């Protein structure tokens, strides 16, 4: 026969492993496949799919009341109307949303992200506000003029209803990491924060707050590593049902 | 250019002049079964015109504190023209679905409803370890409402719910929103009355709102089966 | 539109923009597409050779992946006097009792796959020894006939495929072929498996793979022990269709998507995110 | 793969495909980069 | 040597495994083969050939009588004569049959049937009578008009004695299956109902009571998957003898 | 007539028919040949290609399955004061005691094979622990001499096939070869074995593979256990002729085809299926 | 012109004006041992028109209560004519078989009778364990009856018999069957006296009847061997 | 296979031929689609 | 029925076209407005929102 030796690691179960092995129904014919709609190959496909951020995570705004940040008529200049904290790797606004909870599976990711904002004033209402990113480092801005110095986009409400604010790829390390420690250098994203840049104007008759609802995706230049189980989901019992599947 | 629509189906035909573009569900088109997929052996009936063509449902009020809206297909027409007659005395059916959501009302009027076309959308039931039961689940055309929007009742999320095809009407922008649905399954055909292949869902995700002089405004639905099918014929169900 | 990625796109250099009837940062939610805004245009960017591979993300491996679907344990002794699994248990299969592998599934709405199956067997004396046991787990069809004790002749399974092993070899392992009645399993299902009106509501049994039958073939021995066995599933060969939102509150049951969500954020009925004091405090600020 | 059955064999990790566009972009009319997308 | 590693699997006994074992007889030579009649190569040739249905599956109807269905000259129109059950995975007059005794051995199926009904009545007898397949959805029709509306023959009594009712595969599925729940919607196949379309007339000296023999088959559309222990056989202790082998 | 069938035959779509002299739904079961109506004469028929694979329904399949065929337990220890199998037992080869692979035989009449023997083997104390014992199969010629004594000298095996196995070892396995004086194996016969009258009917000995000799190498322990021994066998490289009628009735002996039928239907002499009300009740009708 | 028939074997010769074609048992056809499969080295004995001949076998009288009739070959010719004469005098013989059974009536009768050539039919006994003797079995030129034809007396089934070659008499239809059987055996040859390769089984499974002149019914088996050869020539026994 | 006797090898899965008409329909003269058998 | 839906909007008017459906290849005058020849059938209008 052929000599051979057993090297370690020989007759472990790898959860991980990547073999054949046995049939259990030797000469099956599987049903022939069929053409079904939306088809995905790979899990990037759909984190660049934008989703609801809850924006509003308070205390006192219920369900959907999360979803939406209302802004109204200012009475002041240079307004600041909110901020977002941007690790998609700890819970806050960007955990439940596609991109937020596909990366959750992984630990290390790398990419632009892009946030749009959708403007569900009426008509007739009119305004300009400005979106900044801010790279870690500091304290996240508090007024309009410190803000301005990062990446921005300026806003105005108009026709076409919605603005991206483009959160680009900005970190020294090919990639960033979840750590459970927000204030890591590997870690740490920076601060998206929102301000009036002229003021929400509207006619008498129109509502004088209107909400916003936030969006975020990834772009095409994402990259996802080092599969984990995923934090937002588990269990201490067995389910209803479950010990009835052996009766 | 990509504001103003018209649908045309059968003796049927609708307008919008505040469109938002239109939504091809995963990017395909509805198509009759090619013989290299069929399974049920019978020579098939494709009435064509008199089954698609715009079948409008009853319309909903939406109000200041209205949840959400949904229909289920084919369910919601199983009763309804031709088609429902087609349902009925046939056990196997397969069709796509063009679908039209209606709502308008002033330049001083805000509010965004959610339009999004669920594939298999099981529901599930809140607080008990009971399954939902038939009546709660089929409604036929009066359709049915949201209990808990925010989970999209089965306990996942309304946030993430665009994963799913669907398009918005966003009243200072457009007062319709434009689906088309190709047949979605994992076998060629089925049977009408126990399985739904799609869940048509309008949720206002941002409330109804004015200051105006206030009226009521309802959201209306208009669904053409389109490329329909028919296998398996017997009496009437 | 379709083509093939193996790496995450490269950046291009950017350049000053000031074009009148140019607005690539303006979109329109309500079409339903996604802002198609690139970097390039919302901010100059210098040009990047991305060489980031996205291969773990590709659905076979996202879902490939050996996952426990099964948790049994039961004693091994004389049963002489038992009300019980004797020294034997039925499990009608199913992946929706372990939350981790339920969820990731759940993920998708279609999925065709074969099932690589590991048994894992541990054993514990209710000391003198472990005993090194022979068992036999049967496939039994869904619905089909069952074993109703430990000795009786079904196990002869004549036509029904068996895996015997030992307790001291490495966990047994098998494949099963993507078996479904359809092109595809359905993971939800809207609709009843019924012609009448009574039937259970979102559960196809065109999904449900078959029965385990699980024994041990020794004969009981002078003193009891329990027995745990442990059945892990990594689906292969995968092929996914329109995934879908994640699952947020907690599991109820295996039978159905019933939600009740925890008793605080996160992940409760009316609050999936964790509060923060108003929309302008900056959790973990840097100070 | 040494056994006679093709579904026994190992996992098929080459399948680089994509078509994100089925879920990002599912419109009719193509949005052109730069141009109001309503118009 | 060659370094090797055993995989999870390793010393099991699958009872569907396929593999080669050593020779217990080496440089054994076989009887030479010899032409023989009827070879079967695969079990779908079996289930080709029509057998007959127990159709008369009631209470005081003893052994062959069973097998045959007796029609009378009847008083009134339009009657219902009988039903045929068809899950041919479950007991009923389709169980024992070349078809259903095999097909009891796998768990999934595909393809036309066929039901061909010879009458026995004498030469003088004559009659028309209408053979219907009801698809499912619904109660099995009991009246000639309601089943009608499905597929059927209308058979006419004469020379050729047999007619054939063609049971096609009409299936959302591409597979039905059994799971013993005979109203799941990946099972029940449907109604079979036969009635007169005319009457049965026969002269005074004819039996005015005539015998049907139906029969039962598939096509060569058929397909059958996922083999299971028959339900058919079973045993709760040890056959007369087989202790005796030990001794 | 013969032709290579690797799939489910495909369906032609079918126009209307209305031709004189032309009636492919009427036949006549007297010649003894099946309806040869097809669905396209029937009824009206879409084109339709069938995929469906037949592979599974292969004889070589069908077939292809070990199936336990003996199950033998005795006292292993020291038969000082025994009246019983001492350490060892014989077993007069043949595939009648079990009911499920019987049954699959026997719907054919002959059959060509080559059989694959798996020898299982399990053991419980009559604790302190289980012993990893040897065993030995010996082979030995149907009718000839076989051991009287687990010590035996018969046991030295110079010409038998022998094996020797650990109960910690894989299941001991081989192959015996198509051993019959013809070319095939009588799954039936109609017939007397002997020359005179007073031979046993329906037993062909030319059908008989043999004897299989098991004793426990070791000698006996200070305490006893029970050792069960558990043969199976998977016929290969099969042919097949002549299928016949399944078996109905339960089987009531290894050396003959007698029977007697269950108390009540089903399976009652008098009625195979089980009663329905009357021949216009509709069982399982859909309310 | 498939309902006539001439039979011609020998000196002897049969027709019908109302038969049903003929059944050629798994599509085969008799024929003399070839040299690659013979055994038995001795120059065989091929009688031909002395023993390949109809004989016609004591009739049966079909009753209202008739269970049915078997007769198992060789056993049933191997004490007639030149055939019984080689069969005694010959350790081997081998030889295919052309079966007509008759049975004509009333066009006022109905009945109908299955007429199977059943191979290697091994008899069960009924409620024993005790295995079938030896006069259970052969029964020679007169046949047996059946007990339980219902289950063909082995504990199968009548209902899956035509899965063997076989034809059915069914008055209103025809007054004869012939069954064309070939050799079949595992051995190219056999001994005669303790083996029986086929068994000819008629079973009425639609019972006789008729409200016309009550007349006795008979059923007349003729078996002609075919391509007889013996081998291994004695004294008879 | 490794063994030295052919019987030794691991099944043979891969015979396709058919022929049901030798018990589907064993009859001399083979019958017609649509005429009539008996004539 | 044959049906058009109409949106408000900039462009002020909307067409419901009666295409010519009857059986005979002309209708006719007769006085009786129930006539199979002279019945076009009806036109109604309803609020779609
Ligand atoms: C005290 C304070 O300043 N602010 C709290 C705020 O911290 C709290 O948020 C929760 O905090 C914990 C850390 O203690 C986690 O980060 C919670 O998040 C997740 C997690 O990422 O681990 C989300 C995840 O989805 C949850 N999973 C499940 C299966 O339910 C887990 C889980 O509950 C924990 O791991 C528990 O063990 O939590 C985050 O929400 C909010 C609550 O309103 O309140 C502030 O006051
Ligand atoms: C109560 C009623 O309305 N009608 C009964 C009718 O149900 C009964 O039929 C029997 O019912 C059982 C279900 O309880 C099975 O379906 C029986 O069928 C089989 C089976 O498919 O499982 C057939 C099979 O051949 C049998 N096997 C053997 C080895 O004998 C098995 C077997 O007996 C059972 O599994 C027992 O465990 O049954 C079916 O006949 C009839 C009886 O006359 O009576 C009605 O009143």
């Amino acid at each position: 026969g052929v000599p051979t030796y057993l090297l370690p690691g020989s007759g472990q179960f790898l959860t991980t492993d990547d073999h054949s092995s046995a049939p259990v129904l030797p000469c099956f014919n599987p049903t022939p496949e069929m053409h079904i709609p939306g088809q995905i190959r790979n899990m990037l496909e759909m984190i660049q799919v934008e989703s609801m951020m809850e924006i509003n995570n308070t205390d006192g705004a219920n369900g959907m009341e999360r979803l939406r940040v209302d802004i109204s008529v200012q009475a002041d200049l240079d307004q600041l109307l909110f901020n977002i904290p941007l690790d998609i790797q700890l819970d806050g606004p960007l955990r439940n949303t596609l991109v937020g909870n596909i990366s959750r599976y992984y630990t290390h990711w790398s990419g632009s992200l892009e946030m749009t904002f959708m403007f569900c004033g009426s008509f007739m209402a009119t305004g300009k506000l400005i979106l900044c990113y801010t790279p870690p480092g500091g304290s996240c801005p508090t007024t309009r003029e410190t803000a301005m110095l990062g990446t921005h986009i300026v806003w105005d409400f108009g026709l076409q209803s919605s603005i991206t604010l483009i959160i680009p790829w900005i970190s020294g390390s090919h990639y960033r990491m979840f750590n459970s420690d927000a204030k890591s250098t590997n870690a740490n994203v920076g601060y998206v924060t929102c301000f009036m840049q002229t003021n929400l104007i509207v006619p008498s008759e129109s509502s004088d707050t209107c909400s916003l609802i936030g969006f975020i995706a990834a772009k095409d230049d994402f990259s996802l590593r080092l599969m984990r189980d995923s934090p937002d989901i588990g269990q201490s019992n067995h389910l209803h049902g479950a010990e009835a599947a052996y009766q | 250019s990509d504001r103003v629509l018209q649908l045309k189906l059968g003796n049927s035909a609708i307008v919008t002049q505040e469109a938002a573009n239109y939504c091809c569900a995963y990017g395909e088109w509805p198509n009759y079964l090619p013989d290299h997929e069929a399974v049920a052996i019978d020579k098939p009936t494709q009435p064509e015109t008199s089954t698609d063509r715009f079948y409008t449902l009853r319309s909903v009020k939406w109000e200041s504190n209205s949840t959400g809206w949904w229909w289920k297909l084919p369910d919601a027409l199983n009763n309804i023209g031709m088609f429902g007659q087609n349902v009925q005395y046939h056990y196997l059916y397969r069709s796509g679905f063009l679908i039209h959501v209606q709502c308008n009302a002033t330049k001083f009027h805000q509010g965004a409803l959610l339009v999004v076309a669920i594939p298999e959308h099981q529901r599930g039931a809140h607080d008990t370890t009971t399954s939902p039961g038939f009546n709660d689940i089929m409604k036929g055309e009066r359709g049915g409402t949201f209990n808990h929007p925010y989970v999209l009742d089965d306990g996942t999320s309304i946030a993430c719910a665009t994963i799913f095809p669907h398009q918005w009407i966003n009243l200072r922008t457009n007062n319709s929103a434009t689906i088309v649905l190709p047949w979605m399954n994992v076998a060629p055909m089925d049977f009408p009355l126990r399985h739904n292949q799609w869940t048509l869902a309008v949720i206002p995700v941002v409330p109804l709102g004015t200051r105006t002089m206030s009226s009521v405004v309802p959201i209306t639905v208009s669904i053409a089966p389109m490329c329909c099918e028919f296998n398996g014929l017997r009496h009437a169900i | 539109v379709e083509s093939i990625i193996k790496t995450a796109t490269d950046t291009v250099k950017s350049e000053i923009n000031a074009e009148l009837g140019v607005v690539p940062s303006l979109n329109a939610v309500e079409t339903g597409a996604t802002s198609n805004t690139e970097p390039e245009e919302a901010i100059q960017t210098r040009t990047v050779i991305n060489q980031h591979g996205v291969s773990e993300t590709l659905v076979e491996n996202f879902l490939g992946r050996a996952a426990l679907v099964s948790k049994k344990s039961f004693e091994y002794k004389n049963h002489a006097s038992s009300s019980t699994h004797k020294n034997f248990f039925k499990w009608t299969i199913n992946t929706k009792s372990f939350v981790q592998l339920r969820r990731k599934l759940e993920l998708f709405t279609y999925l065709r796959f074969d099932a690589e199956i590991t048994i894992l067997t541990t054993v514990a004396v209710n000391y003198m020894g472990l005993p090194d046991l022979t068992l036999q787990a049967m496939f039994v069809p869904t619905g089909a006939l069952t074993p109703k004790e430990q000795d009786s002749f079904h196990w002869q399974s004549g036509s029904n495929a068996s895996v015997f092993f030992k307790i001291s070899d490495p966990p047994a392992r098998m494949t099963i072929p993507f078996m479904c009645i359809n092109s595809a399993y359905s993971v939800f299902y809207d609709g009843f498996a019924g012609f009448e009106k009574n039937g259970l509501y979102g559960i196809n049994p065109a999904d449900t793979i078959g029965n385990l039958c699980v024994r041990i073939v020794n004969e009981h021995q002078p003193v009891g022990f329990t027995v745990t066995v442990r059945v892990y599933m990594k689906p292969k060969h995968i092929k996914a269709w329109a995934p879908r939102p994640p699952r947020t509150m907690p599991y109820m049951s295996i039978a159905n998507a019933n939600y009740k969500g925890r008793d605080t954020a996160p992940n409760t009925l009316n609050a999936i995110i964790g509060n923060r004091a108003s929309v302008t405090t900056m959790p973990h600020n840097i100070v | 793969n040494f056994y006679k059955d093709s579904y026994a064999a190992s996992a098929s990790k080459q399948d680089f495909s994509q078509d994100p566009s089925k879920f990002t972009e599912p419109v009719v009319e193509g949005l052109k980069a730069g141009a109001p997308v309503l118009k």
